[PDB]
């Protein structure tokens, strides 16, 4: 359960900062 | 069932939108091109809430593109999400606003209004029970401020039943990006006040704030800087949206966090905002996105809340995660923080808890807060409008389209009428 | 010999100052925070001979 | 159709190389074109 | 869709015609035969498309003198121009606001306005003309007053941009272009929506300091202007993060209606064997159009007030570095704005960094055109002022106006308006006390 | 659970503190990454006093890292296990201290204590049961001095049953690195005196004696210094990792003025005398008794030994039977006195002070901080003579 | 981030730059091209120029230098040699007309030509620069631009620049040598004109590197190049610890405040040690202790006056390459049981010890190859004799008003010169009360 309630960000989230140009 | 019309007007509405659907489509299975492939079953459970069916098994946006200029409508189209839209919905006018208040509430806005209240009343009765409308724009500068000012009334007074909700960028401090900003932001105060149910006003100086202390960002641009705010979007309509426990919607939220009818501006926030660099530094739990989330540093408002007493708290939370550590984490910061809550509103923080969390994380928290503090903008926006007003500097161009110089002292004073209310409630 | 171009002591590239990006090259959406000197190898190397004066 | 996909085919390679010109930090914070700077003075000599 | 027309008045306005059209030809792909190579939209705004990948200019060219029409019609842009756009006179107007205004206007107005009436027949939607001309000339000064007149009353919704080379406050070139810019200058005060003006003493004082050039011509200064117009329209031609449109630039300089007269800057003006040595970040693009030696007039903009200013960044830029040049900006003294425009800037920006002509200026992927109204344009209006009440004091060379026709008091009603246009001046920029 | 606040101000305390986590880190098993890579469970059992947890099992110090100077900070991140601290809490300044007091006190310095407070608060919520603070300082020069006395006044307003231990490295009698640090001194030991609630004076002359004397090493670095003054640290809190702090005070501060402390360890042997060691309870109490080991250069056979403590080992890695001393004497009478007539003899002539009058402080400041640094002393001969 | 501006004002401080900015070129690693070599660069992070020379694209480094003289030629030397391409020409700053060894004319008649845009080149130069250390001004005390565009300078830098911190390197007139005959005349305007000005101004004459140069590097026949090249050396050690990183660094802000105990006196004693002349450096090791002997030697003083004839107030130790921090602690506890070093009888810890790992870089030239060094900086009573001759030459001078006409024709009136000697007197007298020992 430990395993589960810890948050481990993935690249899914930092992959979305820095898309577009404007 | 419930449903949120989303219209988005002006250039930063526009750029704002062609994001929220952006984000919005990862989290729920959309591809570009417009039918569903995800992992899941329960993505498609509440499609139909931001989603409008289409042939071959493939979901539209139920989104209204509203601007006097035919420039952003291109970049929308060309953008990533940009096949996704109805062609019908792309309503757009050849004319130029010209960062005008005047030109937007007025004149062709108030021509291009009728077409635009055609695919609102279309995208509103395709449906069985609407829960209401989402705006996006910025009340600096033209078109989204005064189109949307419009927009709003209108609709309001067509379905009053339904809420208004209104993501609207006020004009900041720090750095300014047109010059009758003042202007604009004056006059579309007054029509936010008693039209709108929930507005969130949103500086981009605490945007960029974020980006460059917490997010960490070598360069934080406009497409993260809307990314930010469609993050609280999706955060803040969840719980209609996946399952959860202890479901709190829009109308809820409204009911909680709006004591009296006008004190309705709220400070939107965002809290499991990390930087890569830190990622494993950190130890994201229920006290982290709440000590994060109260942190005065991640409010997307440039209104600082130690200044001011909070009236209402709201937190939306992501993810399946422990109730008793949430309800006794948000005893523990009123507890602990006293003098920044007023003792009129006791246990003055809502909590919504959806399983679902958004993608890239497991648990996440969204924040919602009104408070005193927000007299700081309507005091700066007054400074403003007074110091060029003295003068009645840039003006002719609302005298010309049609204003009156009473119209300017009414808008001034209700923002100064809004002052008052939120300094009594302040000071009980 | 008339000089050798020792790299072992200079000040490098702040980590915490200076955050505008423009002082490391490529693409790089996130600032460097990991603690990664362009001066670490050829020092973590004299560390390695340091000795501490507890039962050595 | 096709001439349809061409622009929205020329949108995507502008986005994308200006994605790469912005993201570069040093490049857009202080950078030129050295070669055409060359060629310039060059140019600048022959007259 | 975005188009505007272009009317050049006068020598000046025809070489910095040659200037400007070469500079768009080069910008966009255009051949001087007329014919793109390549085979997009922005040759909308100054280019028509004819059948067969044709591409003509919206351009007036205008002369009441010939062969500098001739030489047009002889060089390398020859097949470019229409033929019946460039259009000429037979009689000089020979440093006479009487003869280019009263005169020798009336048989050339019916002819430029058909024209004219053309080209915005050729046009969806119209966003305004360009009028390129200057405070010399009887053509320059007397039938460029006589063309706003006319297009005032037949197309007044229309917006207006004048670029006109207002006089040296040393040097100049005539006897008489005192005479002419105190009549022209109150012609076209009523009838000029915005109006950037630039001295040739400044660009001679730019290209000698910042391009080295020892000898500057007449070529490098219509070159710079060139630059400096397109920088200004360059949002309605090319995709941008603020695109920023010709009512916007008429918007977000006057505060008042008769305050319509901005300064134009352009920044890297640097010389391709310097700019190995200057980083030309945005900082340092922004703080050299302030700095009071770039301004393309001869006046201090210290010894003022700025009202207003609009930034328009071309090439690589992110509003995070416009943001911080205008934060560093707002905190030194020696720019001190008014007390009434608190926020007192407008950024437009647009992907497209300028092109080179093979000639003087350096090829950057920044540069920032800045148009700022202040008050320190009084010391150059009130320096011709006194040069007209030194002649007009005991009456030269008014025997030529009386002569071809204009009456006496124009000269001092002129002269009288522009005194009031000083007293606006002060009067706006003067401190709220009350 | 209780846990400790590790704040660190100065160029000094930087260097002092960093020495300090890796022998923490050592102690407990985390490498420079910050994994825990150890032998025994043990280690693990009370982790949570000087490290909180993140995701993956990383153990990252609970430490609070200022400067005024944006140079140092830099230097503790290059160090080696510099890798191991939370960017956040690298709180600097952008500007210099410049070995002032007034510059860290009234200043860009208190300009600097909201945000520091923030980040002390920030880690202070996220925790159970705070027993104290421990803040490793420099006495002289700026920062050390006037920021870190600045912060321990505001830590003592907002905190106020948690102990302050404050490890201050003191001036020293035969060398002086500085010139104004009787200035700084003697305008930080006022704040000392009322605000801390344990102050232990380390001198440089003294720990050089030992590493010279006793450790008989050829060329003794400030590495070598810092770890002896880590070591001592380590020693002292030991108790609640594997006598508390609370117990340490109240049998160790009789009149609650006088907490001035020696501080000692001394299982120490040089490399050429280990192999003939005999480590044993009597010849660690000889080792430790003695006016040799002492780490605060006033010597105690002047004085009379008012309380004394012996924290004996968990031992330390690489060691059979270490032992700790603290102690408050008369002794520490002298180093109070030394200063005195060094800052006496500086303001007779009212000479280095325009940088501090420049600052906004007064005149009155020097003389008021004098005279209370002497009504420290009528305590202090008190007791050594009944 | 720790960037300082330096100037270079008249023909001395504009060779005294180019042999600063040719060790500045060959130590930290720049060509004459500008372009740093790839190697150099540890995989181009290496900050420690950024104090000295600018990036700008194209990686070329460009120096954050003025060089500003009045008249031409010795501007052009730089801009037609070796160093041609490194600095930008518009750093190089000349004018047409020399001041002709006047104050006058370099204060108040030629200054206006260019002090506008040497102000506007400074304000330049300070906008890429984020936290400025302070302005090195490197000139004489001689020649006429070097007095009076150093004040105009002063003044209007002090005016605009209030917060920011200013150190002079000037070369102070000698005794006997001497290069003009107005040099008194311009030597007293320009201290009385830069006294208030001033945050810290370092004196070097010329006399005692004529000394040095003969003595500790057997070399019969130097000239100028190998004088100045170690105030070079000397400006490479005062700025050093925020250039490269040591046990003991020390900043601008911190040298102020530990060598300067009031505000008038601000004129320490530059001497360095290591002049060693390789076929003389091999045979002695050079410790910390006799580093400091070196510099505490009445002999390597490098203003010719003698500092047994007064008292030591703060001295700042600057110590570069393999010092050890406790020895110098034990060379300096010798150095304070030596008797014939003498301090004030009020400032007993006297000492600020600065410890930079760096070792000192080696030109093509004179000095040198040691792994241990030291600048010393001695604020002292002794600098009062240098003081006095100077004004005994200027009685001499204006008893009977020789060249004055020259002065005062030039724009300047004539009380100039008395309100400067009774400044100068003023000091003098300071001086007194500052030496004199406490009896209350
Ligand atoms: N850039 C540029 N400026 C010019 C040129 N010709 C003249 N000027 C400036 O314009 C001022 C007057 O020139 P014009 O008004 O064009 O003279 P004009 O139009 O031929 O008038 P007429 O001789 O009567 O036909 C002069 O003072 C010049 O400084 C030119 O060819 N290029
Ligand atoms: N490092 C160094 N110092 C110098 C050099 N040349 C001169 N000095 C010192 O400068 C003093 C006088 O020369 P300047 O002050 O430069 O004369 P100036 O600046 O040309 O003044 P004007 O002749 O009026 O233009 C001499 O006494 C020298 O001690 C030099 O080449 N290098
Ligand atoms: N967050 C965000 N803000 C934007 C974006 N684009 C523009 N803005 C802000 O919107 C403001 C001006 O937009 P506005 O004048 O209202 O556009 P208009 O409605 O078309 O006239 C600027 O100050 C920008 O800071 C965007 O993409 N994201
Ligand atoms: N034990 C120990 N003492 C140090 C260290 N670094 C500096 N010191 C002492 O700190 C004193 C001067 O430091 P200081 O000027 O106060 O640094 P600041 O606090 O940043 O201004 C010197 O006398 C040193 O003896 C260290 O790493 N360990």
């Amino acid at each position: 359960m430990k395993e589960i309630y810890t948050n481990q960000p993935t690249e899914d989230y930092f992959t979305q900062f820095n898309t577009r140009s404007r | 069932m419930r449903e949120i019309v989303h219209l988005q007007a002006g250039q930063c509405g526009n750029q704002i939108g062609a994001k929220f659907w952006e984000v919005i489509s990862d989290e729920h299975g959309i591809d570009p091109t417009g039918t569903y492939h995800g992992d899941s079953d329960l993505q498609l459970e509440r499609i139909n809430v931001y989603y409008n069916e289409a042939t071959g098994g493939k979901y539209v946006p139920r989104a209204v593109l509203v601007d006097l200029e035919p420039g952003t409508m291109d970049s929308v189209r060309s953008g990533p999400f940009g096949q996704i839209f109805r062609p019908d919905n792309f309503v757009f006018g050849q004319s130029g606003a010209g960062n005008n208040w005047a030109k937007g509430h007025y004149t062709e806005g108030a021509e291009l209004v009728d077409s635009v209240l055609d695919v609102v009343r279309k995208e509103a009765e395709s449906c069985d029970c609407l829960q209401g409308f989402q705006l996006t724009h910025s009340l600096g500068g033209g078109t989204g401020s005064g189109m949307g000012t419009l927009l709003i009334s209108k609709i309001r007074e067509e379905y009053p039943d339904r809420i208004m909700n209104t993501f609207s960028v006020v004009p900041s401090p720090k750095v300014s990006d047109t010059v009758v900003e003042p202007y604009n932001a004056t006059l579309s105060v007054h029509q936010l006040v008693e039209n709108t149910d929930e507005t969130y006003c949103i500086d981009n100086e605490a945007l960029y704030d974020i980006c460059f202390r917490t997010l960490k960002l070598t360069t934080p641009t406009y497409g993260d800087l809307n990314h930010l705010v469609s993050a609280t979007m999706s955060g803040v309509t969840t719980c209609l949206r996946f399952p959860g426990q202890l479901n709190a919607d829009l109308r809820k939220l409204a009911v909680n966090m709006v004591p009296f009818p006008r004190l309705h501006f709220f400070m939107p926030g965002f809290a499991p905002l990390t930087s890569r660099g830190s990622q494993q530094y950190r130890a994201l739990t229920v006290p982290e996105l709440t000590q994060q989330m109260f942190d005065a540093k991640n409010m997307m408002a440039a209104c600082d809340p130690r200044h001011g007493r909070y009236l209402t708290v709201a937190a939306v939370f992501r993810g399946r995660m422990s109730m008793k550590e949430v309800d006794e984490q948000m005893l523990n910061v009123q507890n602990k923080n006293s003098s920044y809550f007023v003792e009129w509103i006791p246990n003055n923080v809502k909590t919504a808890v959806c399983d679902i969390p958004p993608r890239g994380l497991k648990m996440s928290a969204t924040f919602i807060g009104n408070s005193t503090a927000i007299q700081e903008l309507f005091k700066r926006i007054s400074e403003q409008f007074t110091a060029m007003f003295r003068r009645k500097a840039f003006l002719h161009w609302y005298t010309g389209e049609g204003m009156d110089e009473m119209e300017f002292t009414e808008a001034e004073s209700n923002m100064n009428d809004l002052g008052n209310p939120v300094v009594t409630r302040g000071a009980c | 010999q008339d000089d050798d171009y020792s790299v072992v002591h200079r000040k490098c590239r702040s980590q915490f100052t200076d955050l505008n990006g423009s002082k490391r090259f490529g693409i790089n959406t996130w600032h460097d925070e990991s603690g990664i000197y362009a001066n670490s190898y050829l020092k973590r190397k004299l560390y390695s001979l340091t000795t501490s004066p507890i039962a050595p | 159709d096709l001439e349809e996909d061409f622009g929205q085919a020329k949108k995507r390679h502008a986005e994308l190389c200006r994605q790469k010109r912005i993201f570069n930090a040093r490049n857009r914070i202080f950078g030129g074109d050295i070669d055409a700077w060359n060629v310039q003075v060059c140019d600048q000599k022959i007259r | 869709q975005r188009e505007c027309i272009s009317v050049h008045v006068g020598q000046a306005g025809v070489q910095i015609g040659n200037a400007c059209w070469e500079l768009y030809c080069l910008e966009h792909g255009i051949q001087p035969d007329g014919q793109m190579p390549s085979d997009d939209d922005s040759f909308n705004t100054f280019f028509s498309e004819t059948g067969a990948g044709k591409h003509v200019p919206r351009a007036v060219f205008v002369d009441l003198e010939p062969t500098v029409i001739d030489e047009v019609r002889t060089g390398t842009y020859r097949q470019l121009f229409h033929p019946e756009q460039l259009i000429t006179g037979k009689e000089d107007a020979a440093n006479n606001y009487a003869r280019g205004h009263y005169t020798i206007g009336k048989e050339l107005i019916d002819l430029v306005l058909d024209r004219i009436r053309k080209l915005a027949d050729q046009c969806t939607g119209l966003q305004g003309f360009l009028i390129f001309h200057s405070f010399g000339g009887g053509t320059g000064s007397g039938f460029t007053s006589l063309l706003m007149e006319r297009l005032s009353v037949d197309y007044g919704k229309k917006s207006k941009l004048e670029f006109s080379i207002y006089p040296a406050p040393q040097v100049s070139t005539a006897v008489v272009e005192p005479y002419n810019s105190i009549l022209t200058t109150h012609t076209t005060l009523e009838h000029s929506d915005c109006a950037f003006m630039v001295d040739n003493e400044a660009i001679y004082d730019i290209c000698r300091r910042n391009l080295d050039i020892e000898r500057p011509t007449y070529t490098n200064l219509n070159r710079l202007i060139s630059q400096i117009v397109s920088s200004i329209t360059a949002s309605l031609r090319f995709d941008g993060a603020l695109n920023v449109d010709l009512t916007e630039f008429q918007t977000n300089l006057v505060p008042y209606p008769r305050i319509h007269f901005p300064l134009a800057t352009y920044a890297p003006v640097i010389s391709a064997e310097k700019a190995y040595h200057e980083q030309l970040s945005v900082a340092e693009i922004t703080n050299a159009c302030f700095e009071p030696a770039n301004q393309m007039v001869k006046c201090d903009p210290r010894h003022g007030k700025y009202m207003a200013c609009c930034l328009l960044y071309r090439g690589d830029v992110v509003p995070k570095d416009v943001n911080a040049a205008i934060a560093a900006i707002k905190t030194k003294r020696s720019i001190q704005f008014v007390d009434w425009c608190p926020t007192g800037f407008k950024v437009g920006i647009n992907y497209q960094p300028p092109t080179v002509v093979p000639g003087d200026l350096a090829k950057v992927q920044r540069a920032v055109c800045m148009l700022s109204n202040t008050t320190a344009i009084a010391e150059a209006w009130a320096r011709l002022d006194h040069k007209f009440d030194l002649m007009y004091a005991k009456r030269a060379f008014v025997h030529w106006y009386v002569g071809e026709g204009m009456e006496e008091g124009e000269f001092s009603e002129a002269r009288e308006d522009m005194a009031a246009l000083e007293k606006d001046y002060e009067e706006v920029g003067m401190d709220s006390v009350e």
